[PDB]
């Protein structure tokens, strides 16, 4: 004879907030805050990141001995640098628009490294042995592999002209160096001319090297330095090194094609064959959320950062049971 | 409640009835049993999936890497880029945190509506053949059987028949 | 509706009624017609006037050039650039988007929640001098004329007047 | 008889979202998003912008042989480049500091453009007669209209100085030039000079400039390159020019009041009379309403640029005819 | 009002009643006065802190430096520092405007609410006992003293007890 | 008898809008916004800030004659200039990287300044008398305290080679200077060579200085000119001076701890001995508050800046007495 309007309740612990009451325990609820994340470091839009091992970009492009790639990858979303990313530049001295290099660098769909001007025949006039005690592989004194140190050949150092012009149809990097002794009577020593100078061009580029001679402490046992430059090399473009010494010469070289928007990441997290559209230093999130609170700094399509720690959206009723 | 329903003269929900958000529980001679009502039911489902995919749709997510790198001479304009990260930081938990506040309280009212206007939808189709007692029931002046239940839960109850 | 009356008890609007929001249809020995509640109508206006002028004119901007010119070193600074103007287009989108998704809501609420007050504001007057069908019309058990009608209407109809 | 409780109801064809339900007919409704321009670039604060016409702002400033049929204002509130402005520096080299001399002339309320060093009484000793095939002109070898390229008169250059004081009583903005040879011999060829310099000198300006001679890719049929540089010199502030050769001197500069906040706006669409408060490279635009979706890049006072196509405000209630 | 109590058919407020929101004006043989209701006043107190906090406390902030300094040959990154200041004053103005009138709305309506709420809340369990007058006042059919009073307060009032 | 339900009301004046209704009249109501400031110039973190009186950041650092030194704090929050603090580089010339340098200066913990290199004993075969009309004290003709003029000593300036190893187990600020004469003659009558050099070096620097020699302007009555140029030496680490001439030596150099997030404050308001949270160019203001109007430029834990004259939120409800 009876009946009855009620509502549904059940055995939810689920609570949300609302703004006139705290922890109200609700029937169903859903979660608009990622609050997880696998702790690896995965492949960005199906492309695996470019992990550098030993070494860090300056270290890796300029091709310092400790830094073992039989190939570097084609291809790569995102370049990880670890706590043990530690070999740099092994001859001290300034690499310049290093943090610039590294952003433009920091995804390419195609990357290949070649010998653009070959040890043996490029420089009859010059000689190519040099090495150094602070670039040193197996014990014994070494140089840079992608880049060769041009001296004196028998108390003479003839002015060299050198140019590439770039078939590659893409974006050649090239890179090299510019030595700077710490006193005058090793300037001529070495490249045997005071006035010496080190002249770089192409269509886009241009700029004058001279070598700045001072006394300086000794950073890995030595008192001279090193600054390292590039420029990206259009299709089509030629460039041209003029040297009356102090040049370190282009050996390898690396042609390219840019991505754009990606970044580097600094995280000893393991990379492994996953996929993910948001990539974290502490690791990979899902982007199906509006809203995450594991990391401020992303590379990917993800979602917004907050510091809140709980956001559940009441879907259901206030349970009573 | 806002609308006085749920926590309201209806003290307390139903863990009998698993088949719906709102419903009836009939008594009578033939037996007892819950039953929800699919329309109202739908409808408030209907609503409430359309706000919480409204919420996480809404949001424009482009590829975007926030990370950038400066060196020791270029201090200001890492601050700077720090100020728009804490900036960004501020402005969407801020947001945020208040639209899951404001909405969970409107999502909730709306329960709480949803329960009142099936309530008295009921009283209205009944009038005085039956007697209001309070805590969502309505005592029948005379005898209901589960055709007579499914007329009230149905919207399709015939008044003209039931007076005495 | 949030307060069951539009798309509630009441079923339908009126395209007969063309002076106002909200009103009432009258039917007697006279004749028919339609006429609106000025009061409740002109009330409403003047909220959803409001509503639209803060929502617009709580907007207010400086003086920008938004573009930016940098060179091929300068990339950096040109992807917090682009980050600056990419995050402000990110928030006020789904800011917008979802401003205008639940003061719709509330809007027609708000003209949900005046038809139910109308409504039981004459059923306050009429109490037992007219029977409550449903569907938002009342069936006097008296004689009323235009001026019995007008006087529903104006909120000045009198009770003790008929015991008919 | 009987009264009802009613609604409005009519033809209204117009649907706006609501969070619970979406594409609600309704009754009456506003539009928060402003959706159109008028195709047209007009004037900022009651002022026409700058239109450089075939060249860029480059071009313009050192007086590019193909920018002097255009009509300078004594004012601008911002400045139009076209699709159509392919004339930069005629002469392959750098310009030094260019996107920031490029912002800071965004606007400007005094523009007046003047002879700072005569070109009959400043060089006696020199040769100003100095033209390109890179400069051309109506197929005829040409020359920048504001600068001189001055070289050697029969056989040498002597050291020349000249300094000019600002009495304009508003900011002079100073350009000038320095000639690279590709070889030495060509160095001789024009200045005479191997050792020759250029220094320039205010109080807010010192610097100092010498040929760098190599050998470069031919941009515009040239191995050579120009590089081109600026200052603003302050009231009452003077500016020297010495040269041992290498200089492209001053020979017209331009005196004006820099405005603020303004910026550069690349549109093909025509220039007219008419005002706006909001200016983007389609058209100029309403700001009385708070979005717009009609470009992300605005000048102005204007509406928050969204991504939505629909934003339309529920003013009357549901349409249920 | 969204409700319809509170300037609604109840017209106005009791300048007499200091103790609370809302409450009662009791009359009878033995005397009057007014007292109010702890219940849903305290409740409301609660709301309305609860949302005061959450608008205020919800706002977290870093040690921010927003200053920077640039040269005049760094004209761009100086307007790219003000576009992003401008842009968050842009954001901050609108959405604190926005939210303060919204949610007074909301508040009003939360008081509309909770009166009606209790004024339905004693017809309940009055019933047929008293005669509703109108302007939220009733009409005992019975004698009410001081002892009968609190049992309308207290929510323990007994019906079947008075149809005398 | 009778019983009615009602609602509170009382005398307040107090109005809020609505979205729905401007200016209603409610019970009670709570603030959102601060509109009000102190005047003042606060203790941030407890700590005061940095008062340079009549000089700025570069003439309290070079030490010039008319500042106050050595009465610096040993820590400070931030930088207080006024608007009369107007000396600066009392020679003409340009401070290089003087905008980065305040930046890392605006916080500071541990500060104290010290000798390092003492005029007495450090520059045996030089001449440290030189002083200058434009540096004056008490109508005398003076020089930099922080910083020793070198000139040649009878005839010849030889060869110097000065270094200093940083002990001190915190960053070491180091700055020195670079003298550029109007015209090689005096380059010769000071100096005594015409080919000099500077020549600054240590771990983490490197950079040459040759004396640029040009005509120029008279600023403050001077056609020579004196470039500031500056490093922060890492603990362990040597710098290295070497010079044939130019060099304006480091007489007294800062050791200290860098803080973070913090900047300078330009206000003519008093400093007194008050604490905030957060500090206004106007003076300090209430954090409590989410929102204030009273500056967008701040430093601290600090409220939003908005353009809103009034923020009121409503609490209790629509008064009608
Ligand atoms: C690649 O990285 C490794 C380590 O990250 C470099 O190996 C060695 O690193 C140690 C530092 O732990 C250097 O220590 C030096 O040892 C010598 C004695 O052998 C001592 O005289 C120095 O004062 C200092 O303590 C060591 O120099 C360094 N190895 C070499 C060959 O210099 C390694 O150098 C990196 N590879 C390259 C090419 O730089
Ligand atoms: C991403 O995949 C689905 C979709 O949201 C979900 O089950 C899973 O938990 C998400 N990932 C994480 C880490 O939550
Ligand atoms: C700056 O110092 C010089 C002398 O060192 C003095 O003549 C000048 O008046 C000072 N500046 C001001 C604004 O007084
Ligand atoms: C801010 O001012 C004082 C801080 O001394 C504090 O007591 C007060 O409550 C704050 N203002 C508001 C409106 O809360």
């Amino acid at each position: 004879d009876t009946i009855c309007i009620g509502y549904h309740a059940n055995n939810s612990t689920d609570t949300v907030d609302t703004v006139l009451e705290k922890n109200v325990t609700v029937t169903h609820s859903v979660n608009l805050l990622e609050d997880s994340h696998n702790g690896k470091l995965c492949k960005l839009k199906g492309i695996a990141p470019l992990q550098l091992g030993k070494c860090n970009i300056a270290g890796w492009l300029l091709g310092n001995p400790e830094c073992d790639l039989l190939l570097t990858a084609s291809s790569w979303s995102y370049i990880v640098e670890t706590s043990n990313s530690e070999n740099g530049t092994c001859y001290p001295g300034d690499f310049i628009d290093y943090e610039e290099l590294r952003e433009q660098l920091s995804s390419v769909s195609s990357f290949e490294k070649f010998e653009i001007f070959p040890k043996t025949s490029s420089w009859p006039n010059h000689e190519t042995t040099g090495v150094t005690a602070a670039c040193s592989y197996a014990g014994a004194s070494s140089f840079y592999r992608n880049l060769l140190w041009l001296t004196k050949k028998g108390s003479s150092y003839p002015k060299l002209s050198k140019s590439y012009v770039n078939n590659k149809g893409k974006e050649v990097l090239v890179l090299w160096g510019v030595h700077h002794p710490p006193t005058g009577t090793e300037q001529q020593s070495l490249y045997q001319n005071a006035d010496a100078y080190v002249s770089v061009g192409s269509s886009k580029y241009n700029r004058r090297f001279t070598p700045e001679i001072a006394a300086r402490p000794k950073v890995r046992g030595l008192a001279s330095r090193m600054n390292y430059y590039w420029t990206l090399l259009e299709p089509g473009d030629t460039i041209t090194f003029e040297a009356t010494g102090n040049l370190i010469a282009p050996w390898y070289a690396f042609a390219l094609n840019r991505g754009s928007g990606s970044g580097i990441i600094t995280s000893d997290a393991p990379v492994h064959d996953c996929n993910t559209k948001c990539q974290t230093p502490h690791g990979a999130i899902n982007s199906s959320l509006p809203f995450q609170n594991i990391h401020p700094v992303t590379i990917g399509e993800c979602p917004k950062y907050v510091r809140s720690t709980k956001l559940r959206m009441a879907t259901g009723l206030r349970n009573i049971p | 409640g806002l609308f006085g329903a749920i926590a309201g003269f209806i003290e307390g929900g139903w863990t009998g009835m698993i088949d719906g958000w709102y419903g009836y529980h009939h008594q009578n001679e033939q037996g007892s049993g819950y039953a929800a009502d699919q329309k109202s039911t739908q409808n408030a489902i209907d609503g409430i999936t359309n706000k919480v995919n409204s919420v996480i749709e809404k949001m424009n997510t482009q590829f975007t890497a926030v990370g950038k790198e400066f060196n020791n001479l270029e201090r200001r304009i890492e601050n700077l880029n720090k100020k728009v990260d804490d900036g960004f930081l501020d402005i969407w938990t801020y947001n945020a945190e208040l639209l899951v506040l404001l909405e969970n309280e409107r999502t909730l009212d709306f329960h709480d509506s949803n329960v009142r206007n099936l309530y008295e939808k009921v009283k209205s189709q009944l009038k005085n053949n039956a007697k209001e007692i309070g805590n969502g029931c309505f005592e029948f002046y005379h005898k209901c059987d589960d055709a007579c239940m499914e007329s009230v839960r149905n919207g399709t109850y015939d008044y003209p028949k039931y007076s005495e």
